[PDB]
RNA sequence: UGAGCCUUGAUGUGUAGGAUAGGUGGGAGGCUUUGAAGUGUGGACGCCAGUCUGCAUGGAGCCGACCUUGAAAUACCACC
RNA sequence: CGCGGGGUGGAGCAGCCCGGUAGCUCGUCGGGCUCAUAACCCGAAGGUCGUCGGUUCAAAUCCGGCCCCCGCAACCA
């Protein structure tokens, strides 16, 4: 299957499927369906690629794919040019939350390095 | 153990000698028993082997018998496996065309090579028993 | 008793593949109650696998040009 | 000059013949065991093999070129 956003969604059960599409969180799944009326109790005969033309105008209406990635990068470009504490932990790969540095900060410094 | 057939070839070559082009021919055309019309197959040894890099040899022979373009190329153990043509061709013609291929073999022959170039000249054919040439 | 070397059989296990695909060429015919795969059965390479092999049974079928696969039937002829 | 051998992790040594993608020993670094140290144990990193070509599906491996070292033999402008 395909949807309105770059990637394509799979088959199998409606909402687990949009979850998967970058973006569209299950909640917000959730939220579309509501205003589609799609729901999973329906008959599940008569299912088309045809019947997602609905979901292609109402997902357009909220940023995702490719506009969400744009608007991640020009929110952390700017903390590079701002110079403030925030940006610069973006910079060096560290914790930008204020987390401990001096341990658990695995995820954000990456794998162990030699002295 | 072998079968009649293959009696009656090792009965007709007596390949633990060495023959001459013109005898070694008339074995070969008296050897030609199949249904299917068979190609000469060349069984030639050369005492330089393309063991040593430097003397490999790539060759190409146009026979006016014709087969009329031919290529070669020694493999590993040093042995030259090609086929002249038919083998309902007269033995003579035949004969002239191995000729042209051993003259060509002299040209491709390198300086490094060592020792004897043609060790053993030999032919066959589909079925045939090998008979040396001289 | 060592080496050269003649001959006979035996012996090759990187692997998708069926498998125990060493190099090349001719190469869809070899084979065949005078016994096809295979069996009993005795050993071999033994990597324990594919084959071969004293005799008998089976009563005619085997390798396939299908796939796989640098590379093909490895059916058929020689050398290393 | 001829013939033979060698160069592979910091170091040393295999693997080479018979091509199947490269190990060990010692050292290093981190952890463990112990009151502590060694020994020991575990994990990690390190060269794709003196170099350069050829061959091949594929090269430390096979064949050449070159460099260095060594052994023996050879050398009457």
């Amino acid at each position: 299957a395909r949807i309105a956003g770059i990637n394509i969604p799979d088959h199998k059960h409606a909402v687990i499927a949009l979850t998967s599409i970058y973006g569209v969180g299950k909640t917000r799944s959730k939220a579309i369906l509501a205003a589609a009326g799609i729901a999973e109790d329906v008959k599940i005969s008569e299912l088309s690629e045809g019947q997602i033309d609905t979901l292609r105008d109402e997902v357009a209406k909220f940023v995702v794919e490719g506009d969400l990635r744009r608007e991640i990068s020009m929110s952390i470009k700017r903390l590079m040019d701002l110079g403030c504490y925030r940006g610069l932990r973006h910079r060096r790969g560290l914790p930008v939350r204020g987390q401990r540095t001096k341990t658990n900060a695995r995820t954000r410094k990456g794998p162990r390095k030699p002295i | 153990k072998l079968t009649k057939r293959m009696r009656v070839i090792r009965e007709k070559v007596d390949a633990t000698k060495q023959y001459d082009i013109n005898e070694a021919i008339a074995l070969l055309k008296e050897l030609a028993t199949a249904k299917f019309v068979e190609s000469v197959d060349v069984a030639v040894n050369l005492g330089i082997d393309a063991r040593k890099s430097d003397q490999n040899v790539r060759g190409a022979t146009v026979l006016p018998h014709g087969t009329g373009q031919v290529r070669y190329r020694n493999d590993k153990n040093g042995i030259i496996h090609t086929t002249i043509g038919k083998v309902d061709f007269d033995a003579d013609k035949l004969k002239e065309n191995l000729e042209a291929l051993l003259v060509a073999l002299k040209k491709a022959k390198p300086t490094q090579a060592k020792g004897v170039y043609i060790k053993k000249v030999s032919i066959s054919t589909t079925m045939g028993a090998g008979v040396a040439v001289d």
